[PDB]
């Protein structure tokens, strides 16, 4: 070049472009490299105003400077103007983001860091880790100088003795007082505990109901709604028998158990379908040991290698299965507990602002099901809607938590061979199947997953995919999977082989993961489907809620026929 | 079989498809001459009515060689107990007489004391099958293969909350995701000798698939010899 003696020492890239002016092809000879001479040439270019001094420049180089829109920042920040950690850009907690990871990538968003997709006027910007305010701007710093770009309780067992007063719910609706006529009157319809008590129109359980704080609120006599508080978290494997004392030696699979079932709710207020729950009209009135699928625990020889390769008709006798006005699909799984009422979740309902295109005369049922299309009258039966009654536990702004609701039928309680309703006992054989640790099933079929993600290149199956997940430690959920886990969100899993399509997540929502007892004959319920990480995505763990806490209200609903 | 790859097209002959009533294998199969075909006698608590594809090689698709054979009758074992863990073998006898082609060829009986001797002081062993291709993932489309070794009979007494015969011997992996699993019942499980495959066993049961501390329960081949010869002959 203009001096020898850069041209005697071999090629380095400082002496050409510290020491002096390296232009394009010199700093390409150097580096060897073109797409890197363009990245170094291009983070130059974030101090074309700011150059001056050399640490600034530095600072350019590592980058973590935004000034503008931000939508080609690739710096290194967390911080918000008002200090909240961000989300994982990664994951899609705590909410829906209509931005999903398929649309535009041209964030290029990371984890730890945070980058503007939308090109905010403002700067980069990041949801909020804590459901109080849906959207925080990435207070970003200027490179060079110590300024901005852009300037910067749990609740003792679900209710049963609290004693808060906080009366707005999550979602904002008011609540009624518990001490108006129609509350007065279901204070002697559901059985409450002696030891609570209940004021106004604050969230209490005087009976026990493990929902969480819930208060009456406007509308429907009765209706409940959340108010705005956070949960602890628990876990359950870590503990031994206690007062348990069933067995002293090992044993897995190959235990049978018939007894009876002790009921929750008034006989008077309940009517028929209350004591028969957690068996079938068809394999279990008989009390007789059932084909393949099931054969997989009771089975001595078999484990882990039973395969039936079909799950035939009427396998799921308690799951639901919705459709629409819209083009025949499901918004939200859900699961029967008996024909007037079906469990569906809350979040298809009031997701948008303006709530609507959620309405009764959209939805019809079908049940127990092998697939979508065959039908006959002694197998289900469908009627109309009236009012569907949602969750204050959820908006467009909340986190999504608690995400499960009903729907007001027409045509009274019934059953059939192929409708039977699944019983949730105390922990005390609990305790002894994990003591014992025996396995389970869940179900569904398959068209949740279809409305919260897109298959391409391979049609939606129409049958479910009957394939396990059985139960694992509660942190292997949370680190597998990193959605925030409430007091009602149950998990479970196994030690999976990433790549492949979730193996039970084929299915819906409220997909009951029943599992066999040894002193009951009724195979245990531990948790409902609710929007997944790992579901709704790849290939990881489906998410549930916790059934000991969904498993009160119900005593009531009956009722409001009969009123 | 979890993780694995597939079988590729001859490599696995005697692994059969015992296709049922929908005509997807409910079971591992194994051609063992040609009118039989083996499979553990827990398959029989699964059928409603059962044939056997021999040749099959995709689960998605008929990829050549596939002929459907139908079992003439099932050598049960009259000592087969589920409770024993023991004698979980049928031996199927065929009406449709097996055709010996590609992807056809049967695993015969070695010398018993030869194979005692020989087959389990081996290291690994080779399992195929359309099984899970992982601890729960989707059974495999492909006719999928997966070698694992030898477990110490005290290493197995120890992973298992249950009896460890003095036939039942684990194989497998401590911790590692690979192992037969949902696909490969009664899936035949090999070991190369000479590049003779021997069927030095099946698993029937365990905790998950490849589980850590757990392993596939086989089925000590060598042990009932004598009973497969008979099996062979009876029925
Ligand atoms: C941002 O947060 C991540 C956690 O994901 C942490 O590892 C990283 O050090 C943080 N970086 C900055 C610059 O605050
Ligand atoms: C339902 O949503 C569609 C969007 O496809 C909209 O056009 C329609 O008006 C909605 N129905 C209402 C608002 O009643």
């Amino acid at each position: 070049a203009n001096t020898f003696l850069e041209e005697v020492r071999k090629g380095n890239l400082e002496r050409e472009c510290v020491e002096e002016t390296c232009s394009y092809e010199e700093a390409f000879e150097a580096l060897e490299s073109s797409t890197a001479t363009d990245v170094f040439w291009a983070k130059y270019t974030a101090c074309e105003t700011a150059r001056t001094p050399r640490d600034k420049l530095a600072a350019c180089l590592e980058g973590n400077c935004a000034e503008g829109l931000g939508t080609n920042y690739r710096g290194h920040v967390n911080i918000t103007r008002s200090g909240i950690e961000c989300q994982l850009w990664r994951s899609r907690y705590p909410h829906k983001p209509e931005i999903n990871s398929t649309t535009h990538p041209g964030a290029d968003l990371q984890e730890n860091f945070c980058r503007n997709p939308d090109s905010s006027t403002t700067g980069p910007w990041c949801y909020t880790t804590d459901p109080t305010v849906r959207r925080q701007e990435c207070s970003i710093p200027v490179c060079g100088q110590d300024q901005v770009t852009v300037a910067m309780q749990c609740v003792p067992d679900r209710g049963q003795q609290y004693q808060g007063r906080l009366a707005v719910t999550t979602h904002g609706l008011p609540c009624l007082a518990w001490a108006s006529a129609q509350a007065k009157a279901l204070s002697k319809h559901q059985d409450f505990n002696s030891a609570v008590q209940l004021v106004e129109n604050f969230c209490r359980n005087p009976d026990g109901d493990e929902e969480g704080v819930w208060c009456y609120v406007a509308g429907k006599p009765g209706d409940f709604g959340y108010c705005d508080l956070n949960y602890c978290e628990e876990a359950v494997e870590e503990e031994t028998g206690d007062g348990l004392d069933e067995d002293s030696d090992r044993a897995i699979e190959g235990r049978t158990a018939t007894s009876e079932y002790q009921t929750f709710f008034n006989p008077r207020t309940f009517g028929s379908g209350e004591a028969d729950c957690g068996l079938r009209p068809l394999f279990e009135k008989k009390s007789l040991e059932d084909k393949t699928e099931r054969e997989l625990l009771e089975s001595y020889i078999d484990g882990r290698i039973v395969e039936g390769s079909d799950a035939e008709i009427g396998m799921s006798p308690w799951q639901v299965m919705l459709f629409r006005k819209s083009p025949q699909e499901l918004l939200c799984g859900a699961s029967l507990i008996s024909d007037r009422w079906v469990l569906t979740a809350a979040h298809c309902l009031l997701y948008p602002p303006w709530d609507k295109n959620f309405t009764e005369n959209d939805l019809l049922v079908r049940i127990g099901k092998h697939s979508r299309t065959r039908y006959e009258r002694n197998i289900e039966k469908i009627s109309m809607l009236e009012k569907i009654y949602i969750h204050p536990r959820y908006n467009w702004r909340e986190n999504l938590d608690r995400d499960i609701a009903l729907m007001k039928l027409k045509k009274p309680v019934a059953f059939s061979d192929y409708i039977h309703p699944v019983c949730l006992p105390d922990r005390e054989t609990a305790a002894s199947l994990l003591q014992a640790g025996y396995k389970g099933r869940v179900t569904g079929w398959g068209n949740l997953k279809e409305t919260w993600t897109a298959n391409v290149g391979k049609g939606q199956p129409s049958v479910l995919q009957v394939v396990n997940l059985p139960i694992v430690e509660r942190p292997v959920c949370k680190d597998s999977t990193r959605i925030r886990i409430t007091d009602n969100m149950f998990c479970a899993g196994y030690k999976p082989d990433e790549g492949k399509r979730g193996d039970a997540c084929e299915g819906d929502a409220g997909g009951p993961f029943v599992m066999k007892s040894p002193f009951n004959n009724r195979w245990y319920q531990m948790g409902i489907v609710s929007w997944g990480e790992g579901c709704d995505r790849d290939g990881k763990y489906g998410f549930y809620t916790h059934v000991f806490r969904l498993k009160k209200w119900i005593q009531k609903v009956i009722d409001q026929f009969g009123e | 079989i979890v993780g694995g790859q597939e079988c590729k097209d001859g490599e696995c002959p005697w692994q059969a498809l015992l296709i049922n009533e929908e005509n997807e294998g409910f079971c591992g199969g194994t051609i063992l001459s040609e009118f039989y075909i083996l499979t553990a006698a827990h398959c029989l608590y699964q059928a409603k009515r059962f044939k056997v594809r021999v040749g099959d090689r995709n689960t998605e698709q008929e990829e050549g060689g596939e002929a459907v054979h139908e079992v003439e009758v099932v050598i049960k074992h009259n000592r087969f107990t589920k409770e024993t863990y023991d004698f979980d073998i049928a031996v199927l006898r065929l009406k449709t007489p097996i055709t010996f082609r590609m992807n056809v060829a049967p695993a015969c009986l070695p010398e018993r004391d030869w194979a005692e001797s020989t087959l389990m002081t081996q290291k690994t062993g080779i399992v195929s099958g359309f099984g899970r291709t992982h601890e729960k993932g989707r059974q495999s489309t492909r006719l999928k293969m997966l070698e694992v070794p030898y477990v110490d009979r005290n290493s197995c007494k120890l992973s298992s909350s249950f009896i460890i015969t003095q036939n039942m011997f684990c194989a497998g992996y401590d911790t590692k995701q690979e192992d037969a699993c949902q696909g490969d019942a009664g899936g035949p499980h090999v070991t190369r000798f000479k590049d003779t495959y021997f069927v030095t066993g099946i698993v029937s049961w365990g905790e998950g698939c490849a589980r850590k501390g757990k392993y596939g329960i086989y089925t000590k081949v060598t042990a009932f010899l004598k009973w497969i010869d008979r099996s062979m002959k009876t029925r």
